[PDB]
RNA sequence: UAGUGGCGAGCGAACGGGGAUUAGCCCUUAAGCUUCAUUGAUUUUAGCGGAACGCUCUGGAAAGUGCGGCCAUAGUGGGUGAUAGCCCCGUACGCGAAAGGAUCUUUGAAGUGAAAUCAAGUAGGACGGAGCACGAGAAACUUUGUCUGAACAUGGGGGGACCAUCCUCCAAGGCUAAAUACUACUGACUGACCGAUAGUGAACCAGUACCGUGAGGGAAAGGCGAAAAGAACCCCGGAGAGGGGAGUGAAAUAGAACCUGAAACCGUAUGCGUACAAGCAGUGGGAGCCUACUUGUUAGGUGACUGCGUACCUUUUGUAUAAUGGGUCAGCGACUUAUAUUCAGUGGCAAGCUUAACCGUAUAGGGUAGGCGUAGCGAAAGCGAGUCUUAAUAGGGCGUU
RNA sequence: CUUGACUGCGAGACAGACACGUCGAGCAGGUACGAAAGUAGGUCUUAGUGAUCCGGUGGUUCUGUAUGGAAGGGCCAUCG
């Protein structure tokens, strides 16, 4: 070990052999306003895109 | 297969002796085997380390003359080398097979080239340097590697002083020693025990 | 392995100056303007290469213009009737018969005059 | 011959080096471009920075917690179930075979190929398609 | 990695393994360590011996050329008038100490260890801190500046708040070799280390000269020749300086400021062109002249005259730019290295591959601890060619020759 | 008259650098009205808003540092 993985970068993205995991944003402390249709889409635990893949496997040390 | 001077043959792998010769393997172990016994022993200094030079030589508007902060800087001829060396290692990792793999490709090639020679058993009597030179002048013979099984005092007392004769174990052989000597004299137990190493 | 660049360099201004000899003063014997020099005259040459062609087509141009004006014909119609006939000869040798070989460039234009352009 | 060796071509390259010469392709930057962060020494761009706005690994949640019990889970598959010595698949054996690292404790066996011979697995949970195909192919199983 | 962190930048274990090393003795008095006296032994501070070549060519000189040998537990050492195993000093290899020192070993002796007697102002606790990877946080454990304050083996503290039950140890007295770190200092050996702007700041009378009131800063400067054979004598000159000879030497344009002796820069000589001609100084055309040749449809040197023609860099939307930068030359001066990793190329092995420390008569072989791969899903328990969500064997996400 | 301003989802698109965002047939479970086809996942439509980290509250099948619990953590819903 000769190279630190983030450690928030750790906690916000487990790596799958599907990709890399992650929840949503916007499940948070404002859930009156939003329709149970936005609460019921942002449930679940999305994968990471393509434009975002090559910078959080920059930060979780794995480029 | 493989012809001993003792009327025989000792019919050898074909594993060991006569597989092909890959020569990127064998370039690269003996690369490694060059670069492994090279020792690190250099160092220069940087700025930090050629002595003084901590105030600037002068100050920075004004003076109408370039801009300097430290007298050792590596841009001057009292400063330090820019990318001053240290003592480094240039030994590399082969791997355990690649390196037996390289090894039974220059058996092979020793064989195919006519540059090996297989006796029944090569021992001297007297430690001289003379009696190996007539032992070896028998097998019409000079610019040799004598591999045998284990090295005898004897046979190592002798040729540590003849100019082109080298005598190693099977163990102790290395790639640049087998291409190097022009011939390689081997008895048949390290030809037995090159079966046992090599595979 | 440290190595010493000064015999390598040496041989390079060598080249630039031997290059830049003939020139005016400091184009020829010190290094920093004897190689703008070289550079320079190597733009200037490859240029030329091409002026040369455009030059030499002027003067042809002009000594078959004043050939042709001493037989009472223009350049322009001259050409004009060496392509009603058919004479497929340049500018070249017709500048070459009009200082050397006058009666050939005489017959010449009397055969441009004949297909009346 | 010494003399006479080189590698594949293709194997070893040139290592082209920036800053000698123009007529290199990479003179008088190196591959830099021009002014900016970038181009200095020392211009790296750090790891996850957006430019400034709040970027991934702080704009998403954070989501779990890792176990502690699994720290010292394994899974063998049945390929491997034949490579143990012994006809009996224990821990121990496990472990004398380098087919699970030591600290393991908890092996379960599943399903992912043929399991050779007819072992038997002391002390080791499996799934159900494994203990099927243990059971099939000669093996029994206790604790 | 688990944790930890304006849960940001970051900081970072342990359990469990693999090894290097090998020992525990005591407070009813010990191992051990010292200091002495002894018992043998080993090293060190100096040295001794140490093999084997002649003829010939070129040359100032032979080690080199040609031929023929010899030695070797000694053959890629140094220098000797050019390159030497055999010419010298050496080397491998054996020998060697009146006298000192050092390490180890006997076997006594005095000491010490040693604080007394199994630990009380101690454990614990309250505040305020510090540490433990742990920013007091659910905060254990350690330490304590203030204030307090126990039990006594049917006690006591630890097992990460805390509580029961188990498990495991006995704090408040001690002493302990090795593996470990380091090298101003010695000795030997080695280098894909430098070779005079390099390498130490420092090859030379260098921490000098010099600069500072001081602390402190800090240079520049190597080479005749194999041998001084370092130039007897004569001439000009101021009993000069410097030369012209003569001698020495293979060579003195190796003459002491001395090997080689580049470029900038400064001259003398010869050829040609230059005093009616306007600018990045060239380039295309081109007459004339002058030299060598041997002549011609050549080679070298000048270049009258003439067409085109506003350096280089850097920065910029853009520079001849009156934007920057450079007096010039010669040296030097800028993508390195380590460790982790990803991709490509190229090799070895292949459902496996690979070792790290370390061991090693040591680039071998051993060592597979560990790492990655052979299975995924889930936040997890778990379940597994499936799994998660779900009331759902429905849908959907991810996965599966 | 009444709660469809439902729960689980969700084929497929629109938008789009990303985080976000927009529309939605259909299926299951239960309901409104309507005699019945059917309409109903808020409002004619597009503004009315705010990430993460911290904390609070209610569940929970999960974890729970020897073990049984707790503490703390996780997921789900929600507030500042």
């Amino acid at each position: 070990p000769k190279m630190k993985t983030k450690s928030g970068a750790a906690k916000r993205f487990k790596k799958t052999a599907g990709g890399l995991k992650h929840k949503h944003a916007f499940k948070s402390h404002i859930l009156t306003k939003m329709t149970t249709k936005r609460k019921r889409q942002l449930r679940g635990t999305s994968m990471l895109n393509k434009s975002d893949v090559a910078r959080v496997e920059r930060s979780l040390r794995l480029r | 297969q493989l012809n001993v001077n003792g009327a025989q043959a000792i019919e050898v792998s074909e594993r060991t002796f006569g597989g092909e010769f890959n020569e990127t393997l064998v370039h690269q172990a003996v690369v490694a085997y060059m670069a492994g016994g090279r020792q690190g022993s250099k160092a220069q200094k940087t700025r930090s380390e050629v002595s003084g030079g901590g105030k600037k030589p002068w100050r920075q508007k004004g003076t109408g003359r370039a801009r300097a902060g430290t007298i050792r800087s590596p841009i001057w001829r009292g400063g330090g080398t820019t990318f001053a060396a240290k003592p480094r290692s240039h030994e590399q990792k082969l791997n355990k097979k690649m390196y037996r793999a390289a090894l039974r490709s220059i058996l092979a090639e020793l064989v195919r080239l006519d540059r090996l020679v297989v006796v029944a058993d090569f021992a001297v009597d007297a430690p001289k340097t003379k009696g190996l030179v007539a032992k070896l002048d028998t097998l019409g013979l000079k610019d040799v590697l004598i591999v045998t099984d284990g090295v005898d005092e004897n046979l190592y007392l002798a040729a540590r002083n003849l100019a082109h004769v080298d005598v190693r174990d099977v163990q102790g052989s290395d790639p640049v020693s087998l291409i190097a000597y022009d011939k390689v004299l081997v008895t048949v137990s390290a030809v037995k025990k090159f079966e046992e190493l090599l595979g | 392995a440290r190595v010493k660049r000064g015999v390598i360099a040496r041989r390079r201004h060598k080249k630039i100056l031997k290059l830049a000899k003939g020139y005016y003063g400091a184009r020829s014997r010190v290094f920093r303007v004897a190689k703008q020099a070289v550079i320079k005259a190597g733009q200037y040459a490859y240029r030329d290469r091409r002026q040369r062609k455009r030059q030499f087509r002027a003067l042809w141009i002009a000594r078959i213009n004043a050939g042709a004006r001493q037989n009472g014909l223009s350049y322009s119609r001259l050409i004009a009737g060496l392509k009603k006939a058919a004479i497929e000869i340049d500018r070249k040798v017709l500048a070459d018969l009009a200082v050397n070989e006058k009666a050939a460039f005489t017959a010449i234009v009397e055969k441009a005059k004949a297909s009346l352009a | 011959q010494l003399n006479d060796l080189r590698s594949a071509p293709g194997a070893r390259r040139e290592k082209h080096r920036p800053g000698r010469g123009i007529g290199s392709g990479l003179g008088k930057t190196g591959g830099r471009g021009h002014k900016g962060l970038t181009s200095r020494s020392g211009g790296k761009v750090a790891p996850g920075f957006e430019g400034g706005q709040q970027p991934l690994h702080r704009r998403l949640p954070k989501f779990g917690f890792v176990s502690l019990k699994a720290m010292d889970r394994a899974e063998v598959r049945t390929s491997e179930l034949a490579k143990v010595e012994g006809d009996v698949v224990s821990l121990q054996t496990l472990k004398d075979a380098n087919l699970i690292n030591q600290h393991v404790q908890r092996v379960k066996v599943m399903l992912s190929g043929e399991v050779g011979r007819a072992v038997t697995l002391k002390g080791i949970a499996a799934t159900k398609g494994a203990r099927a195909a243990i059971e099939a192919a000669g093996g029994k199983f206790e604790d």
